[PDB]
């Protein structure tokens, strides 16, 4: 609202040791009252770059900001394994404050597919009158992925939630679940459950299946 | 050290007020603002209001305008913020940050939101405290020759946050992926922890997943086979 | 018309001598009645002018500095402390660091100039005078 930030892109994926440039563009001038703040994963954010171009005071030398007016720039000149971060812009110039949305700076790598696994619901939470069926990719990289569900061929929707780890420290893969819910009920009615997973390092999209009753 | 603290995670139903509060110290209360930062599970930050504590002059964002209230005691250093009618859709983490606008001579002004509480967590659910549910995900029969297999176990409708997973007593950890809770529709939370191990070892080796859920005073062991 | 529709609120600051204007830390920002402690802050911005002698040559006329509440004038987006030839920062101590977006500049043809006064005590350069 009245002063919009865009930040660009929203994911930035480099190496320690390179070099980083963040985004940020204003709807209208801002002047110079534009500040950059880090927030590390679990964490609260912290003041970088004051009014486009001044340090913060305890910032390391190879954090830098430059802009004025509408077009803003944080560089990072060699980045360093804890500036894996999260990094926002916000404008001080008028009500009401406002932050961009973000640019993510994670850690590049070779791309990795998913390995896919399905989970049928146990015999003990079929018992209890609801039905969870589990999808799971894991160790794979870049982030953007797509799970579908289908009971039957038939697409679902509405009915399954994604939760995802963040960036391993070891290998820098994510992994991720997808959780069908469904009545047992409506869960004794089908027959073919199905998954669908489609990532950039698969050339075509994954499906893990299974018959209910094996 | 300049410093903010703020008060404690709060656990709320829909409805309920709540008043939140944030301590300053180490400086003049009074020559700064503070401004109220919200971020959802997830999401980015945004801003809800600031108040000058010298005068309680306050401004709030137009999506938060009427929803919360802004106050401060200066005499005690302490700013507020107060909802008179909580939303499920108001779980969140909420910042207070010393917001640093005027000119002083003694220091060199971070003109922006230069020193951040630690934050404070609220999660506002129609539930009350209950402990989870845990099944298994056994590993595929068709799991590979030689491969590797994935196997874990579903932390089901548990209220509030944290629990704890471990996989045999903290004998297994390569290779576990604990997914983060999601809160589901219905209030309670619910999550998956996974490993994958060698296909040869599931007739060998036994795997057993570790629950605790220290609000309701429930540890649960569940054994997972194929 | 917006150069004839936009001046500053104040009198000039006469540069009688070969000193420019400059102030202490916290002092300079002149007397407004109708300004609030928060407004206090801003620039004096230099201008000269040229006329023809008495001796038939070019001449310039002693300087004029004329002050802009922060945020406003003809460097109004200059930021507080900004490094600039013939612009000078003043401010009293606490004021806000804030555009001084309702104070603007002055229409000649609703309101004439201020007199510029400043607080007894103002240390002023050789050859200013208030």
């Amino acid at each position: 609202a009245e002063i919009v930030l865009t930040q660009s892109p929203a994911t930035l994926s480099l190496s320690p040791g390179e070099r980083a440039t963040l985004s940020c563009r204003a709807s209208q001038s801002v002047s110079s009252y534009l500040a950059w703040y880090q927030q590390k994963p679990g964490q609260a954010p912290r003041l970088l770059i004051y009014d486009a171009s001044n340090r913060a005071s305890g910032i390391p030398a190879r954090f830098s900001g430059s802009g004025s007016g509408t077009d803003f720039t944080l560089t990072i000149s060699s980045l360093e394994p804890e500036d894996f971060a999260v990094y926002y812009c916000q404008q001080r110039r008028n009500w009401p404050l406002t932050f961009g949305g973000g640019t993510k700076v994670e850690t590049k790598r070779t791309v990795a597919a998913p390995s896919v696994f399905i989970f049928p619901p146990s015999d003990e939470q079929l018992k209890s009158g609801t039905a969870s069926v589990v999808c799971l990719l894991n160790n794979f990289y870049p982030r953007e992925a797509k799970v579908q569900w289908k009971v039957d061929n038939a697409l679902q929707s509405g009915n399954s939630q994604e939760s995802v780890t963040e960036q391993d420290s070891k290998d820098s893969t994510y992994s991720l679940s997808s959780t069908l819910t469904l009545s047992k009920a409506d869960y004794e009615k089908h027959k073919v459950y199905a998954c669908e997973v489609t990532h950039q390092g698969l050339s075509s999209p994954v499906t893990k299946s299974f018959n209910r009753g094996e | 050290e300049v410093q903010l603290v703020q008060s404690g995670a709060e656990v709320k139903k829909p409805g309920e007020s709540l008043r939140i509060s944030c301590k300053g110290s180490g400086y003049s209360f009074s020559s700064y603002w503070i401004s109220w930062v919200r971020q959802m599970p997830g999401k980015g930050l945004e801003w809800m209001g600031r108040i000058d504590p010298s005068d309680s002059n306050t401004n709030y964002s137009p999506s938060f305008q009427g929803h919360v209230t802004i106050s401060a005691d200066k005499s005690i250093s302490t700013a507020y913020l107060q909802w008179s009618s909580l939303k499920a859709s108001d779980t969140a983490m909420y910042y207070c940050a010393r917001l640093s606008v005027r000119v002083w001579f003694g220091e060199l002004p971070h003109y922006g939101m230069d020193v951040w509480g630690q934050g404070t967590t609220v999660t506002v659910s129609s539930a009350s405290t209950k402990g989870p549910s845990v099944f298994p995900l056994a590993p595929s029969s068709k799991s590979t020759s030689g491969g590797t297999a994935a196997l874990g176990c579903l932390v089901k409708d548990y209220f509030p946050e944290p629990v704890t997973v471990s996989w045999n007593s903290g004998a297994l950890t390569s290779g576990v992926h604990t997914f983060p809770a999601v809160l589901q529709s219905s209030g309670l939370y619910s999550l998956s922890s996974v490993v994958t191990v060698p296909s040869s070892s599931l007739g060998t080796q036994t795997y057993i997943c570790n629950v605790n859920h220290k609000p309701s005073n429930t540890k649960v062991d569940k054994k997972v086979e194929p | 018309a917006n150069m004839n529709n936009t001046a500053s609120w104040f009198t000039a600051l006469t540069q009688h001598g070969k000193e420019d204007l400059k102030f202490p830390r916290g002092q300079g920002v002149p007397i407004n009645t109708n300004s609030s402690p928060d407004d206090q802050i801003g620039y004096y911005r230099r201008a000269t002018r040229r006329i023809r002698g008495g001796d038939g040559k070019m001449k310039d006329l002693s300087p004029r500095w004329y002050f802009y509440y922060l945020g406003t004038g003809p460097e109004a987006g200059l930021p507080y402390g900004a490094n600039k030839d013939g612009i000078i920062w003043v401010a009293t101590e606490g004021a806000l660091n804030t555009p001084k977006d309702h104070i603007g500049t002055r229409n000649p043809a609703n309101n004439a100039a201020i007199v510029l006064q400043l607080p007894q005590g103002t240390t002023l350069p050789k050859g200013f005078y208030a």
